[PDB]
């Protein structure tokens, strides 16, 4: 409860199972999404993991003026 | 290009006679090539489409001049 409204802060959609965790921005991007429609886990910002096992560690410039390494 | 020939002038040397160069006893010419300043002959920029986030830009600048940096 903001003021007189009221802020999304996670959804759990019946249809797809897609869970965004977070308040949403003023432009409405969720700080985490997932999608099992497309099987990708979306999130913006940073993972911390003991380790990590793929198949793909394909860096990708997401920012407009990023650098990956 | 420019050829380079001079010599001290001593207080006898007067300004008249300095441009008669009479007594002057110059040294003997010498021919240099003058060097060009840079030029830009065509400018570009492309970057790679990408299927995940943004190709990052890149200038491609093609010059003709000869200066050491």
């Amino acid at each position: 409860k903001d003021g007189s409204t009221w802020k999304q802060t996670f959804l759990i959609d019946a249809a797809t199972g897609a869970i965004n965790i977070g308040l949403l921005d003023a432009e409405g991007k969720a700080p985490i999404s997932f999608d099992p429609v497309k099987k990708i886990v979306n999130v913006d910002g940073s993972v911390i993991t003991k380790t990590i096992n793929a198949a793909n560690f394909v860096m990708t410039n997401l920012t407009g003026q990023d650098n990956p390494a | 290009t420019y050829e380079v020939q001079g010599a001290f002038y001593d207080s006898i040397i007067d300004s008249e006679l300095l441009n008669a160069q009479i007594g002057i006893n110059l040294s003997d010419k010498q021919t240099f090539k003058m060097k060009s300043a840079p030029r830009i002959t065509g400018a570009r920029c492309e970057s790679e489409p990408v299927d995940v986030g943004v190709g990052a830009p890149i200038v491609y600048i093609d010059t003709t001049g000869e200066a050491d940096y």
